[PDB]
This record gives C-alpha cells, sequence and structure tokens, in this order.
C-alpha cells in the first residue's frame, strides 16, 4: 500500500461541544477513503449526523454518508470509514489541497479544514508508455520546467523507484550517466493533470535533483512535497 | 465557517 499520514485530530472535543473526530486519508486499490474515529465526549447523545465539503480543487465529495446510524452515547467511539470520490464541485482552494468540511448533529453545525494528501490522489492508470512521455515530456513549454532539491536523502535508486511505484507513481525509464542514476517518471491526477519527472541521484551526494513537468506547473511544488515524505518515511 | 447548501449535505440514515 501507499503511504498514509498519521492521525490527526482534525475537529477537537473543546471546538465542538464534546464532539471529536481524528482521521487520515487513504487510497486503497481503485478507492480513496476518508478514514475517521468520532468520539462523543458530552454528557448528553448526539444524532442527525451529515456532513458535507466545501467545494475543493480536485473535487472531492462524499461517496456515501457517514455510518453512524444511532445516537453516539456519551463516551462513545465509533471508527468511520468515508468513500469519497472526486466527481463533485470545483473550486481553487489555498493552499490547493485544502479541503474545508462541515458536519452536524443534533446539537450544530461544526467546521474544520484538513490537507489532502496529493498522493491519494495519484491514479492507478498513471504509468506513461515510454515513446508517449518522450512526446509529452518535449511538447511541455520549458518554461513550465522546475527543479527541486529533496535535500539530505541516503536510499538508493532501486528504494526510491519501489517506495514510489507503491504511491502509484511509476518509473518509466532508467540510465546510468557518468556514475549518476536518472530515472523518469510519470503520475497522473484524479482530475487528468498529468506530471513527468526526471530524478537525478548522484555519488555520495545527498541532495537528489528532481525535475517536473507539468502543464498546470501551480502543482508541481505539491508533488515535490509528496516525493519528500514518501522517501522520508 | 463556510456557506453550506442544504443539498449538498449527505444525511446519514437512522437504523
Amino acid at each position: 500500500g501507499g503511504y498514509v499520514a498519521p492521525k490527526a485530530v482534525w475537529l477537537p472535543a473543546v471546538k465542538a461541544k464534546g464532539l471529536e473526530i481524528s482521521g487520515t486519508f487513504t487510497h486503497r486499490q481503485g478507492h480513496i477513503y476518508m478514514e475517521m474515529n468520532f468520539t462523543n465526549k458530552a454528557l448528553q447523545h448526539m444524532t442527525d449526523f451529515a456532513i458535507q465539503f466545501n467545494k475543493n480543487s480536485f473535487g472531492v465529495i462524499p461517496s456515501t454518508p457517514l455510518a453512524i446510524h444511532t445516537p453516539l452515547m456519551p463516551n462513545q467511539s465509533i471508527d468511520v470509514s468515508l468513500p469519497l470520490n472526486t466527481l463533485g464541485p470545483v473550486m481553487k482552494m489555498e493552499p490547493l489541497n485544502n479541503l474545508q468540511v462541515a458536519v452536524k448533529n443534533n446539537i450544530d453545525v461544526f467546521y474544520f479544514s484538513c490537507l489532502i494528501p496529493l498522493n491519494v490522489l495519484f491514479v492507478e492508470d498513471g504509468k506513461m508508455e515510454r515513446q508517449v512521455f518522450l512526446a509529452t515530456w518535449k511538447d511541455i513549454p520549458n518554461e513550465n520546467e522546475l527543479q527541486f532539491q529533496i535535500k539530505e536523502c541516503h536510499l538508493n535508486a532501486d528504494t526510491v523507484s519501489s517506495k514510489l511505484q507503491n504511491n502509484n507513481v511509476y518509473t518509466i525509464a532508467k540510465r546510468n550517466v557518468e556514475g549518476q542514476d536518472m530515472l523518469y517518471q510519470s503520475l497522473k491526477l484524479t482530475n487528468g493533470i498529468w506530471i513527468l519527472a526526471e530524478l537525478r541521484i548522484q555519488p555520495g551526494n545527498p541532495n537528489y535533483t528532481l525535475s517536473l513537468k507539468c502543464r498546470a506547473p501551480e502543482v508541481s511544488q505539491y508533488i515535490y512535497q509528496v516525493y519528500d515524505s514518501i522517501l522520508k518515511n | 465557517y463556510f456557506p453550506t447548501d442544504e443539498r449538498s449535505w449527505v444525511y446519514s440514515p437512522l437504523h
């Protein structure tokens, strides 16, 4: 499986009259989930749950209701796996992967925000054929190409490739040039955006150079973030 | 806070 960030308290009890929601995002074999735990720290039950997300950059929306079907009793905790899809309304967020959520019960409507790790939006069919990669790389205007240093990285090229592939970042080609490993990689987002990469791993050099080309270059910074998180974990 | 529309709420069924 891909990288999953540690669970975080998205909505602490103190902000929601005893309601506490902690969660993380996963991508399982097709499918995006918001994996959550709901705890009622109040003295009265909570029921009539509903959820909606603000319009957001990748059109993320719940695909089912919250699986909470009876009152959540004082001091009770329930684990809830909420499937999501990317067929909902779109609006640019800042940061790009920010997600504003509204949860209501019988007591009130509460609001929190959380970042969607950009990796959970990497699709399975993101492996570009070699020759299409070549044509696509050449076609993206070179002013779109942005370079990042993945600093202080102590992994080898095979481990780099294997970790990235576990997260739907595919190594399409490999070359060794002057003792430096060159990996050519591709990924595609849920909204159809293709990102192409050249990663250069140099002798005893602790900084890898990551060159990204994307027709939407504002996304590239976010992809660098992701590579860094994957390779550091 | 952000503005919510009633029809965008995804309500849980009650058993």
